[PDB]
């Protein structure tokens, strides 16, 4: 909340890999360091971090969203057909501390996987969460499905798909 | 209760520069048999490496790579490897190393260094080559000694003799009509074998368009994987290999020798004689190392009298630095320290104390030296013998160069820091050599930039290859009368042993590799063990076993009885049988194979291994202590003995012929010339009396129009046996290795098998016949219809989906796949608690618990990363049509076959070399009367037979 | 409930591992090492010095696209505390004091390209030998790519140009 | 564990320095010396225009 | 008969759960609501046996409690103590053994038999068509589902008779179980032996008639083959054995009948190994040929299922009563009104 939607970093700033993996980078101790060796170092809430840099042990972070490892989410195929944050992780960008905001189900990615035209969305995938899904949305989806090759559910649906 | 555990993730305090996380990255490296290296890529996963494929620049890796270089990612990740430097057993630094060897090193300079030795293996490293050449600078009597089991004495010792300068024979395949292998395997595992296996499988491989097909002549006396491969194979004895290639001489009109022999092989021996001198320039004469000295000096005068020098055959400067004798180095180096003069013995790889032959009695005179050291990779059998015993890194985190097959010398490139300690034999020659801490960074820099240059350094390490270097084409003058006078040695005494390289393990470098000694034997399939291999003959003349090998022998008439007969032979493998040799007793147990010479015993060097890891502590027996060094390859006396006490030899396949089924289908290249089909009309009007088969199915299926549909193609004919494709579907899909128990009960662990099957008249000279089988992807499944839980279920890409978390382990699915591919997890077989072994699975992967099933899925991790890939530079184009290439998916199993036999792409696609393959006349699947529609197909095995041997 | 796969054996991207010795199963990257077909043989494109000076040029010609990504990559990772327009004046330089500087000074203007390009890669500034100091901007060669970097310099330019 | 309710920030926030620069980026307009601003993607057609020195 | 079937019920079906290895997740193979959205497939013949034994477990259930009630009725009103009482009067519902309520027992009795009737028999071919649907040549056999029930009837009946002549002889019943039942029962199974071994014969005839190697060698591997010794004992036991039954003093002398059904089960076990293992053991590839060996596992879980079974049945024979009370008090009226009208 205080990084994205009050300071402003765009989320491909720490999360870097967004667009190009199936893994979405966890941000290192040196993406804090660009500002925190001068935005109030010697403060407590940053002792941890302060820690790494020097030593070389990560920070340890948890987990939030999790699948259970034989599930094979992809990040880059979802924000490069038109599939944005904050229909699957919400309104990050006014999280003081992150939730989950859903349980990840074979439910939940096969409702997009069979109705892909409720959640596309022009592009725009990184742009924080100020975007709102229009009136049109089955018309606007049917027009950006057809238009990113978004492939039929008969094949989104396959097993080796997701599980492999 | 909760879901999950809370999963704590870790990112980096300071990131990898060039790489994205998640992606992972190919780096090229060098990874060496006998010294000879090989080109790999390494997928480096996040910055460890996970899997070994071909780099496509090199020579000896056009794509492909053998077996070894394939598992030595498990090699790499054993937790057997040596961790710390040993002193005397008990661990100790580099600075105490150091200070000691500098100790012993000013020892050693008040004189011109008479005491200090080396013992290395063959070095091909021009930096390694060049800093023992300095320390031999500064100490002038010190000698180098090279020495490995596996050695190449005799083709460099021919050399000696047919030329008086060390030469190498480069063997341009591609360009051969008639190729004669006397006792050669450059279709086996060794110096540029994929090279080799390619260029012969590129001319094996008939379509047609095809207008010409090579013709293989293998004279040997273990059945091997050229024996496979070959028209014409002729089991002929070891010792008799001499008098076959005198004969060759005498006939074809070089001064040979007059030679008798049995008239299958006088026959055989024409018939060579005739597709020789009829190919001139299109002719290849090839010897093994096995043979001796003159066997090499007169394929060279062969192959100087057919034309084939220059054309096909290539002499070149020799890429393995100094060449020796090297059991003549070692016999001078045992006498030495036999006489007390060795003070300081340094020892670079090579398991010294276990690799030599056992009349030297190698640690008994180890113990005379004083101070001795091991650069060993594992605390081994000579560390423990040994003093100071120092970790080796492995090639895949080490820094440092290999020559290949013909000089290419790349630039071995470490994908991970060092594991446990690491130190290489550039920095402990850069120890001995006066400095200390020098990395071997450092040292293959400062020998390579200068060299061929900083920025020629740069593309050397992003290529594979080094560009300016290579051996030069010499062409020396042939002594066609120092070869004359020479003995050739004649034949026969009694039973005669041949020393073999073991197949999966070499000289037994691997034998502590869990992937390797579970993987099964080529042509016997015999799995976490040594064998003696007899022909049926040889074992009912030797063993006194109430057996004829006579009613093996007949025609098609009574072939079922004769198959019958071979499974009654069978049952009486693991008789331990006590042999004597000079001064050596084995024991070991017999395992029938009915390719092999009469009269004539393979024992497979590799086994017996005492300090070895977890994997192979105490597998197989011994072979070394019983080899003699004045002829470590074959020696003619032998007293074969029943001993009972019968021993369980576990094999994967059990049943050794196909028992009159249409499984693999053979043909002639001169009717398949004239008839592509015919091979299947021959086999359909027998069963059904039609010349095309009419399958009616009742299942419709899907159509699979407009889709990418994956398939696979293999090509019998340029199939070898070579098991590099197991062990890389094994090394891609974090297969795991189950014991010799579990194989004794048949849960072997494996996706794809080769099938070998021995069909053929006489059955004790058979036809020997490789067939790989992975899952056919069956577009009409029994195996998909039968499993309740819905986890084997067909795709939109028409490929089986095996669902490992949806398994409740019915096995039913095993039952109904009528090729008998499926796999079960019956007992935990994933390893779940050794870390290196968690280092080593490839995370695109499941690693799958016990009570799942498993076959492979055409390997689907590639084929899920390649359209995404696809997919994510359409939206990018935004063409929307995702398009994806030919080349985009290459299989494991396919990127690493060395003949290239495994084809697979996409089938709907006309354009692409599977659909090509497929639309070929000998093009058929496995068991077409169950209308499953296999998508992996196999193209029928087209021989090229001679006049002589067969019409 | 039954976790069978759930958390495998296996390795992830950033999964934790006790047998390294800082607690990260990924490992840096091997000093001296270069991927398949990844070279470094021409200096300027992965360094801005090539007789060791400034340079005031660039290894590819300018395009449209080219531009754009420029434009992306800026505005990702280098508006934040340097403002979309390029006055160094936004919102992470309000909180902290950070003071970074804005392009459309005339130190800048006259400064060359390749200035821009070894300011991405190495940040700028070191403690001193003496007296002491510190580091700003940190350097960002882990996040953006050579050739993003010199993208993102083009972009500069068409920001100065734009504000000139 | 119902949807938490995320605490509704306030102060200054990046949005109004980021649309500041986001109209001083088109839209033309002056400042203190320069010229005139020429917009970006029309700033950018003349830097692709003129170009960059190449090597 | 019907307790010995909801036990041999219980003693099978935990062999489905017992046999997957993964067998916490049984409930996957039913169609259960999930967040998955999966299903059974449907098609396979275990999804038909899921269904298949939970039916035939509930209406053998069914039918026991049915057929239990009016004994219940009784057993509580000679029950002489008092908690007891109420234990077997809950059991009962009470009962109350009356016209408008007898008229709906029969005729739910005879129309649950008529349900039943056609469910056991679908029961054993759906049984049968886990291999009948299979691809195997052994087990694609268009006759699997009359001989699968044929063999299920021989071997129920022998197991009938090796548990009922001790129940005969020990607990003093032998007016209500003759000496005449016993020889119904002997030609009942008789029946079903040659139906049975018909089902051999057309296994053979299958196997010679063929033009196919696979048949042929099926019956070559089952005849000479390394596990041909099951195939021999089978027709040393479930069809040699059987034509001493045609006698009638064969079938009048106890020991007699009590050994030879004692064969037919281990003869009809034999009969399930050469049908499942043998078939399994030799395939259409010969690298795929592998020799079957149990270990002492398998023999421990079938001596365990043998005690489950024989424990169930001696709470059976102390707490409840062995013999239909009722119905042959009915069948004594029945006896006595032939004896009235002649
Ligand atoms: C995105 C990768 C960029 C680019 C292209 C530039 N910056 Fe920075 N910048 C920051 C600070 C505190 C200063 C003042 C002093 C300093 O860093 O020493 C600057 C100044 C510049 C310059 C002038 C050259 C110099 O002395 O450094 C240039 C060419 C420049 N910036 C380009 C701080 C930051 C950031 C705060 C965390 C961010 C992000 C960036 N800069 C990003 C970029
Ligand atoms: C600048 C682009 C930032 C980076 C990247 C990160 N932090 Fe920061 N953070 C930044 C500012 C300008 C502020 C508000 C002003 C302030 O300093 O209070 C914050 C806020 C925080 C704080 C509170 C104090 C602080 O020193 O900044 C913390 C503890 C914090 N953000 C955490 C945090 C972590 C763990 C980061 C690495 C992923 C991180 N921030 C990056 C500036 C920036
Ligand atoms: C809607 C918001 C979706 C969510 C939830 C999930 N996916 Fe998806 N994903 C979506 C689309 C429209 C596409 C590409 C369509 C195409 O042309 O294929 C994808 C892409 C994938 C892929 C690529 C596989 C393929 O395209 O063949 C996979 C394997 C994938 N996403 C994985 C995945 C998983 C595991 C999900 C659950 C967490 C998931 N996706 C959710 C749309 C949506
Ligand atoms: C991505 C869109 C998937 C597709 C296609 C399929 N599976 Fe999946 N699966 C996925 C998710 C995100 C979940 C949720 C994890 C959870 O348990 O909530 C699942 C769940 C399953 C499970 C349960 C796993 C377990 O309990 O061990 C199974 C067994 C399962 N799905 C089976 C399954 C099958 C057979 C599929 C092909 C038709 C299939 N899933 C597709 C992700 C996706
Ligand atoms: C739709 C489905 C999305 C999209 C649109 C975004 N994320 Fe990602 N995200 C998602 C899942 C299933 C997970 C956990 C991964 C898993 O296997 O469970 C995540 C998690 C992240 C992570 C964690 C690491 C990881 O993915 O492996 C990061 C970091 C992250 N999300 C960042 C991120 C950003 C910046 C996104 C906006 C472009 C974003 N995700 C979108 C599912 C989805
Ligand atoms: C410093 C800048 C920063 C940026 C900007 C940022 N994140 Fe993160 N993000 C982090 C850090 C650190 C973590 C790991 C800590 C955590 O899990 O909260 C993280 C992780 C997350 C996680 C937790 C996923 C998991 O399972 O741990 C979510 C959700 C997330 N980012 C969403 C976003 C989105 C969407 C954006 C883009 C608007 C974004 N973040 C922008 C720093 C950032
Ligand atoms: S399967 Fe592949 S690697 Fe193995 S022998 Fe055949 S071609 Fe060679
Ligand atoms: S045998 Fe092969 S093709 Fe047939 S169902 Fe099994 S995996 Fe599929
Ligand atoms: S039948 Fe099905 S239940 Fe598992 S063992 Fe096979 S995938
Ligand atoms: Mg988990």
């Amino acid at each position: 909340q205080l990084h994205v939607n009050v300071v402003g970093i765009d989320c491909r700033y720490c999360h870097t890999s967004v667009d190009q993996s199936y893994f979405a980078n966890i941000p290192a101790t040196e993406t804090c360091m660009t500002c925190h060796s001068q935005i109030k170092t010697y403060s407590p809430l940053l002792e941890k971090v302060r820690e790494s840099y020097a030593t070389g042990k990560p920070i340890e972070w948890v987990k939030v969203y999790d699948l259970p490892n034989f599930v094979y989410f992809n990040h880059s195929i979802h924000v490069n057909k038109g599939i944005g944050c904050s229909t699957c992780h919400g309104q990050v960008n006014n999280m003081p501390v992150v939730w989950q905001q859903q349980a990840l189900y074979m439910g939940w990615c096969l409702n997009c996987h069979r109705n892909p035209e409720l959640y596309v969305r022009p592009r725009e995938e990184v742009y924080n969460m100020d975007y709102v899904p229009p009136s049109n949305q089955l018309e606007i989806g049917r027009q950006l499905v057809a238009e990113y090759g978004i492939m039929p559910p008969d094949q989104l649906t396959n097993c080796y798909v997701c599980h492999r | 209760c909760t879901y999950q555990p809370r999963q704590y993730i870790a990112p980096f305090d300071r990131q990898p520069e060039g790489r994205v996380p998640g992606i992972p990255q190919y780096f090229a490296s060098t990874l060496t048999l006998g010294g000879y290296g090989t080109g790999v890529l390494v997928r480096s996963n996040e910055g460890r490496p996970t899997k070994v494929e071909g780099n496509p620049r090199h020579p000896a890796s056009l794509g492909g790579t053998d077996l070894f270089a394939q598992a030595e990612i498990l090699t790499m990740y054993d937790p057997d490897r040596s961790t710390t430097v040993l002193r005397q057993g008990v661990p100790s630094t580099w600075a105490e190393f150091t200070t000691t060897l500098g100790n012993a090193l000013t020892a050693a300079r008040a004189t011109q260094g008479a005491g200090v030795r080396l013992l290395t293996t063959t070095i091909t490293s021009p930096s390694l080559a060049a800093q023992i050449e300095q320390f031999l600078q500064a100490y002038p009597q010190a000698r180098w000694y090279q020495y490995e089991p596996i050695n190449r004495d005799n083709v460099v010792a021919g050399a000696r003799l047919a030329f008086g300068r060390d030469v190498t024979t480069r063997y341009d395949l591609s360009a051969a009509q008639v190729v004669v292998s006397l006792d050669a395997d450059f279709l086996a595992p060794g110096p540029g074998f994929v090279a080799y296996a390619r260029a012969f499988a590129e001319r094996r491989k008939v379509r047609k368009d095809s207008t010409t097909m090579n013709r293989l002549y293998v004279v040997e006396a273990s059945p091997s994987t050229t024996g496979t491969a070959a028209d014409h194979r002729l089991p002929l004895r070891a010792d008799a290999i001499a008098a076959f290639t005198g004969a060759l001489a005498n006939e074809l009109g070089v001064g040979g020798a007059p030679a008798t022999l049995s008239p299958k092989a006088e026959e055989f021996l024409r018939a060579i004689a005739r597709d020789l001198e009829e190919h001139r320039g299109q002719s290849v004469v090839i010897a093994g190392d096995q043979q001796p000295p003159i066997v090499h000096a007169l394929a060279h005068l062969i192959n100087a009298e057919l034309g084939n020098v220059g054309q096909t055959v290539f002499y070149h400067e020799p890429v393995e630095a100094r060449p020796t004798n090297q059991t003549e180095e070692l016999v001078a180096l045992v006498s030495e320290m036999a006489a007390g003069r060795v003070e300081t013995l340094i020892m670079i790889g090579g398991n010294p104390v276990y690799n030599a032959p056992g009349d030297l009695r190698f640690a008994d005179r180890m113990a005379s030296v004083p101070l001795t050291i091991h650069l060993s990779q594992f605390v081994d059998e000579t560390s423990a013998r040994a003093t100071w015993h120092i970790p080796q890194a492995h090639p895949l985190e080490s820094w440092g160069d290999a020559r290949a097959f013909d000089g290419t010398a790349s630039i071995v490139q470490p994908l991970i820091e060092p594991l446990y300690g690491g130190k290489t034999a550039n920095e402990l020659l850069a120890a001995m050599l006066g400095q200390p801490e020098a990395e071997s960074y450092d040292l293959v820099r400062s020998f390579w930039l200068e060299q061929i240059g900083e920025t020629g350094w740069q593309v050397a390490l992003a290529n594979g290859v080094i560009a300016e270097t290579v051996a030069p084409v010499i062409e020396p003058t042939l002594n066609e009368g120092a070869i004359r006078a020479t003995p050739i040695p004649q034949p026969g005494d009694g039973v005669e042993i041949v020393f073999r390289p073991d197949p999966s393990l070499f000289d037994g470098f691997y034998a502590n590799n869990g992937w390797l000694q579970e993987l099964p034997r080529p042509l016997t399939k015999l799995v976490w063990d040594n064998a003696a291999l007899m022909s049926p003959r040889t074992a009912i003349k030797l063993l006194g076993l109430p057996f004829n090998a006579d009613r093996l022998i007949g025609t098609e008439a009574d072939d079922r009885e004769r198959q019958q007969y071979l499974e009654q032979l069978s049952k009486v493998n693991g008789t331990i049988a006590r042999i004597e040799y000079r001064g050596g007793i084995i024991e070991i147990p017999i395992w029938l194979l009915p390719g092999h010479a009469e009269d004539s015993i393979t024992l497979n060097l590799g086994y017996g291994r005492t300090h070895a890891g977890r994997v192979g502590n105490n597998v197989g027996i011994d072979v070394y202590p019983i080899r003699t060094s004045d002829s470590p390859w074959f020696g003619a006396g032998a007293r074969v003995t029943n001993t009972g006490r019968t021993y369980l030899l576990v094999s994967t396949q059990d049943h050794w012929t196909l028992e009159g089924r249409d499984i693999y289908r053979v043909g002639e290249f001169k009717k398949f010339k004239e008839d592509p089909k015919y091979i299947a009309k021959e086999v359909y009007q027998e069963e059904y009396g039609r010349e095309t088969p009419n399958y009616q199915s009742l299942q419709p299926g899907d159509d699979y129009t407009g889709r990418n549909a994956w398939g696979m193609t293999i090509n019998l004919n340029a199939c070898i046996g070579c098991n590099a494709c197991v062990v890389a579907c094994q090394a891609e899909n974090n297969i795991a290795v189950v014991g010799k128990d579990q194989v004794s009960r048949g849960r072997e662990m494996h996706w794809i098998r080769i099938d070998r099957y021995f069909a053929g008249e006489d059955l004790d000279n058979p036809s020997i016949y490789m067939m790989p089988v992975n899952c056919m992807q069956c577009e009409k499944a029994p195996c998909e219809v039968v499993c309740p839980v819905a986890a084997t279920v067909h795709d939109y890409e028409g490929l089986n989906n095996m669902v490992y978390n949806r398994c409740v382990g019915t096995k039913y699915c095993s039952n109904n796949c009528p090729y008998k591919v499926r796999r079960f997890n019956f007992l935990q077989y994933s390893d779940t608690t050794t870390e290196t072994f968690k280092l080593a699975f490839n995370p695109d992967v499941t690693v799958r618990i016990r009570g799942v099933m498993e076959k492979c899925t055409y390997c689907v991790q590639r084929i899920s990363g390649a359209r995404i890939a696809a997919k994510r530079a359409a939206v990018q184009a935004g063409q929307s049509s995702y398009v994806i290439s030919d080349g985009a998916i290459q299989t494991a199993c396919e990127q690493a076959c060395p003949t290239g036999a495994i084809v697979f792409g996409d089938i709907n696609d006309s354009n692409s070399r599977v659909a090509k393959w497929k639309a070929e006349g000998h093009n058929y699947g496995l068991l077409g009367f169950l209308n499953t529609v296999p998508r992996t197909t196999y193209l029928a095995r087209v021989r090229n037979p001679s006049e002589e041997l067969e019409k | 409930c039954h976790q069978d796969m759930y958390d495998q054996q296996k390795y992830t991207t950033y999964e934790p591992s006790s047998f390294f010795a800082d607690g990260r199963s990924s490992r840096p990257n091997v000093p001296g090492t270069t991927p398949f077909e990844v070279v470094k043989t021409d200096e300027f494109l992965y360094t801005g010095l090539i007789d060791g000076q400034e340079v005031d040029a660039m290894p590819f010609p300018v395009t449209k696209d080219l531009l754009l990504r420029g434009q992306l990559k800026y505005n990702i990772y280098c508006a934040v505390c340097h403002g979309e327009a390029g006055y160094g004046a936004s919102m992470v330089a309000e909180r902290g004091g950070i003071v970074p500087a804005n392009f459309h000074q005339q130190r800048l203007r006259e400064a060359p390209l390749s200035h821009f390009f070894v300011v991405i890669t190495n940040g700028v500034y070191r403690g001193d030998p003496e007296n002491g100091g510190y580091q700003s901007m940190y350097g960002y060669a882990s996040r953006i790519t050579p050739e993003d970097r010199w993208a993102i310099a083009a972009y500069i330019r068409a920001l100065q140009l734009s504000q000139n | 564990p119902f949807t938490p309710q995320p605490a509704p920030v306030t102060g200054n926030t990046y949005r109004t320095y980021v649309n500041d620069a986001r109209t001083l980026l088109n839209s033309y307009g002056y400042t203190m010396e320069g010229k005139v601003h020429i917009p970006i993607d029309r700033a950018m057609d003349l830097i692709v225009e003129r170009g960059l020195p190449v090597r | 008969a019907e307790a010995m079937t909801l036990f041999a019920v219980a003693c099978a079906g935990l062999y489905p759960i017992l046999h997957l290895g993964r067998p916490w997740l049984f409930y996957w193979l039913i169609p259960y609501p999930n967040t998955h959205g999966m299903w059974p497939q449907f098609r396979s013949a275990l999804a038909w046996d899921v269904f298949a034994i939970s039916t035939y477990a509930t209406v053998s259930l069914v039918f026991w409690l049915v057929g239990l009630i009016p004994d219940f009725a009784t057993l509580r009103d000679r029950a002489k103590n008092i908690w007891v009482k109420r234990l077997y009067g809950i059991a009962a519902l009470g009962w109350r053994g009356s016209a408008r309520h007898w008229h709906r027992y029969e005729m739910a009795s005879i129309l649950l038999a008529g349900l039943s009737t056609p469910l056991v028999v679908s029961v054993h071919s759906i049984i049968s068509l886990d291999f009948a649907i299979s691809q195997v040549p052994g087990w694609q056999v268009t006759v699997f589902p009359p001989y699968f029930v044929a063999g299920a009837v021989f071997a129920g009946f022998a197991m009938v008779l090796l548990l009922m002549i001790p129940v005969r002889t020990f607990y003093g019943f032998e007016n209500y179980i003759t000496l005449h039942h016993l020889d119904v029962m002997a030609k009942v199974m008789l029946t079903t032996g040659m139906i049975v071994v018909y089902g051999y014969f057309m296994e053979v005839f299958a196997s010679l008639y063929s033009g196919n190697e696979f048949e042929e060698y099926l019956l070559y591997n089952r005849l000479f083959g390394p596990s041909s010794w099951a195939y021999w004992g089978l027709l040393f036991c479930n069809a040699v054995a059987i034509q001493p039954l045609w006698f009638k003093k064969v079938r009048q002398n106890i020991p007699a009948l009590l050994i030879i059904s004692l064969i037919v089960s281990v003869g009809m076990w034999l009969e399930r190994y050469v049908i499942i293992v043998i078939s399994l053991e030799r395939d259409f590839l010969p690298s795929s040929w592998d020799i079957y060996i149990p270990t002492i596992w398998d023999w421990s879980l079938y001596i365990g299922t043998f005690g489950l079974f024989f424990t169930l049945l001696f709470l059976f024979i102390r707490v409840l009563p062995m013999i239909n009370i009722f119905e042959m008090r009915l069948f004594l009226y029945q006896e006595t009104e032939k004896a009235k009208q002649r």
